[PDB]
RNA sequence: AAACUCCAGUUGACACAAAAUAGACUACGAAAGUGGCUUUAACAUAUCUGAACACACAAUAGCUAAGACCCAAACUGGGAUUAGAUACCCCACUAUGCUUAGCCCUAAACCUCAACAGUUAAAUCAACAAAACUGCUCGCCAGAACACUACGAGCCACAGCUUAAAACUCAAAGGACCUGGCGGUGCUUCAUAUCCCUCUAGAGGAGCCUGUUCUGUAAUCGAUAAACCCCGAUCAACCUCACCACCUCUUGCUCAGCCUAUAUACCGCCAUCUUCAGCAAACCCUGAUGAAGGCUACAAAGUAAGCGCAAGUACCCACGUAAAGACGUUAGGUCAAGGUGUAGCCCAUGAGGUGGCAAGAAAUGGGCUACAUUUUCUACCCCAGAAAACUACGAUAGCCCUUAUGAAACUUAAGGGUCGAAGGUGGAUUUAGC
């Protein structure tokens, strides 16, 4: 079981209360979005997810709660006109909860493609099927030549050595196509000495698959969360209430990046600034936490107010 | 300054993400379409023969 | 940004903290250390040397106990920064720095110069440092690393100090200097279409032309950062042709042949700095005859052939533009101009014939034509009339037809008809011109 990520202060950062609106435009699992729904019996909340799946869990959810919570289905730069539709353009909503990152359903059935550790088709995609056209990781991977496929390793992964780990899939998809996520891991694994399978360690100096990093480079690539991110904050203060709270929560760094200046107004590379940092702190939920929630270590939460 | 007159007084963020994320998804989407060392010797110690001429 | 707002400014009262100026002085003490004032005590030795351990000392930090606490301040917390920042930057505060009484006994505790005595004549002297030595004595050293370590022993030391190996391992480790390279290296002067700003027209957006990449194909090759990319080509329908498929020939157009490998064997012809001014034989001299270095014009060791620049010549001048531009740099480009070393093929890696490839999912370089009113069309070649937004501007594209060239033209070129699209003067960036 995946325990909703820093609850306790995402409710008490929100205050939900009686007679206000919320959105939240990650509903995934639905954890946060019912611990929010427990607090305050009265509260009125709006979903939205990019899994077709996850906008399932809320609908069948929607039973527990019939008007409390609605359910909704798109991305982030969709979610304006699907709220558009809706009318509620002025929005006044009191917070947005933008959770990041990949659900623990996504990632914890392997057919999602999403583990490396386990074998399923090498999908990786936030979306069910909703666009059967959309590229996955499998594509990404065939398609693109060193100099592109690295760029994705070396920026969103963070990988160092991106020549390396690109030209290893360059001539391993040559012999064959690369169409499962073991495929890949060995791929990946094979750039660098038998030694090296798991040399590599965690922020909590816990040794890691050396490929844990790729995957997550063609995640971010695959499901566009960088771009999407900043349309869907963007989003998010236009609909968002004066004085109404959001809190995001940057499971690493590299999106808590295009958060971090959002927030403060700074370039994503004067105006007078439009935010209230009530909490300012990014720290990652306790350390007891931690060990009983590996998966949510590096969640960075970045509260602010509009201005 | 004092002298000069003043007169009457009254687009992608793929940049900012660092890559063309947009290029390449049409390209992977285009490929979609059709899918469906050696030693050196030391200077000082290289041989000659010219005393043996 | 956080932080304080019992805060800040003026005036007065005020310490168990620290001691501007003097001090540009170079003193005192065994060293460690000693720099506000005063007083008291007080700075061993009428040969010299003499200890890791004896004797007595010994900065800073640290320990034990009790005090002081202005200020500073490990740690810690908070605020930024960053891919990360348990750092550098900002704020707060503690151990601690202070006093007392005990410990601990370590420093790049270093003039990196042992004490004492003597000399300035020899040879001045590896180098650098700090001129070179002599007498005498104590301590110390004997390749690197292991190793300010292990064990033993002593110690108020208990994560401590002093003394201090061995095994395995290596052919070096090391000192000083010189050159080159490099420096998120200093200073000064510069760049003239030139590094930045300034001036003009452009590129980067659109369509088309063309090259390249990638993909595709049974189906060349080479160039490919500046110094590749309308480049070898002042040019590919066949031919060209070197490619692919099939068939065919074997002393073969040649006293054979090979566009087979190697441009990292080369000649030849070139790029690049060069929008440079230097290169350099033969001598001479300095450094002790070391690697190295060689200029001063009221001149102090340089002289220098030759090459380059220059001069001269070409074009319309003595101007400008050409041309020229050494040595050397990038094993730069080219074995596919031709030639050729080396290696390879010889019923095939050679020769001939027939047909065929060379596309665009895309990306990108260069160019063309445009987006119009300083414009569009016509007359004219500058005193004109019309056009001027969905019948305007705009394709040199698409489609259809004719013609030219050819044996061969949906293909190549020209012309006509039809068609009337994007484009509304182009972000970061970038090119050229005196
Ligand atoms: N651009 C986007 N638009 C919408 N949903 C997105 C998205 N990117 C990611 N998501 C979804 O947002 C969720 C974030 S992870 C899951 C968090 C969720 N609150 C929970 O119940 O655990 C996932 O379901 C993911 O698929
Ligand atoms: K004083
Ligand atoms: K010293
Ligand atoms: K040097
Ligand atoms: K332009
Ligand atoms: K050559
Ligand atoms: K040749
Ligand atoms: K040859
Ligand atoms: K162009
Ligand atoms: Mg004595
Ligand atoms: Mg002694
Ligand atoms: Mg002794
Ligand atoms: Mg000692
Ligand atoms: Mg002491
Ligand atoms: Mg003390
Ligand atoms: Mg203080
Ligand atoms: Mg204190
Ligand atoms: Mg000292
Ligand atoms: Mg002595
Ligand atoms: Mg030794
Ligand atoms: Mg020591
Ligand atoms: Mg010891
Ligand atoms: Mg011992
Ligand atoms: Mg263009
Ligand atoms: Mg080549
Ligand atoms: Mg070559
Ligand atoms: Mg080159
Ligand atoms: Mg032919
Ligand atoms: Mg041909
Ligand atoms: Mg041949
Ligand atoms: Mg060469
Ligand atoms: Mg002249
Ligand atoms: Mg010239
Ligand atoms: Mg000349
Ligand atoms: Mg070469
Ligand atoms: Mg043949
Ligand atoms: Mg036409
Ligand atoms: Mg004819
Ligand atoms: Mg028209």
């Amino acid at each position: 079981l995946h325990i909703p990520v820093m609850v306790d202060e995402v409710v008490h950062c929100l205050s939900p209360q009686k007679g206000q609106i919320f959105l939240d435009m990650t509903f995934g699992s639905g954890g946060h979005t019912k611990a929010i729904l427990q607090k305050e019996s009265d509260i009125v909340l709006y979903a939205l997810d990019r899994d077709p799946t996850a906008y399932a869990l809320a609908e069948h959810l929607s039973e527990l709660y019939p008007k409390q919570i609605r359910a909704m289905l798109g991305q982030f730069s969709q979610a304006e006109a699907l709220l558009m539709k809706a009318g509620v353009q002025p929005g006044t909503f009191d917070g947005v909860l933008m959770d990041l990152g990949c659900s623990s359903m996504q990632l914890d059935t392997p057919e999602r493609g999403f583990s490396l550790r386990k074998d399923g088709p090498l999908d990786m995609r936030m979306d069910g099927g909703r666009y059967p056209d959309m590229p996955t990781a499998a594509d990404v991977v065939n398609a693109l030549d060193q100099q592109a496929l690295a760029s994705i390793l070396r920026t969103y992964g963070e990988e160092k050595h991106a020549k390396k780990i690109a030209s290893a899939i360059v001539q391993a998809r040559s012999i064959y196509p690369i169409t499962r996520t073991q495929q890949l891991a060995s791929i990946v694994a094979g750039a660098f000495p038998p030694s090296a399978i798991y040399t590599r360690k965690d922020l909590l100096q816990r040794s890691t698959h050396i490929a844990t990093k790729t995957f997550q480079a063609l995640r971010i690539f695959v499901n566009n969360e960088l771009n999407e991110l900043y349309t869907g904050l963007k989003t998010a203060q236009k609909f968002l209430r004066p004085g109404g709270r959001l809190v995001a929560l940057s499971f690493h760094s590299l999106e808590d990046r295009i958060v971090k200046r959002f927030l403060l107004g700074i370039s994503m590379t004067r105006a007078p600034l439009m935010w209230e940092l009530i909490h300012k702190k990014v720290l990652s939920p306790q350390d007891q936490d931690v060990q009983d929630n590996p998966r949510g270590r590096s969640a960075k939460l970045r509260a602010a107010i509009k201005l | 300054l004092a002298v000069a007159d003043f007169g009457p007084r009254d687009t992608t963020s793929s940049s900012l993400c660092g890559i063309d994320h947009e290029a390449l998804n049409k390209q992977i989407m285009e490929y979609k379409r059709r899918k469906d060392g050696r030693k050196r010797a030391k200077p000082r110690l290289e041989q000659d023969s010219s005393l043996k001429s």
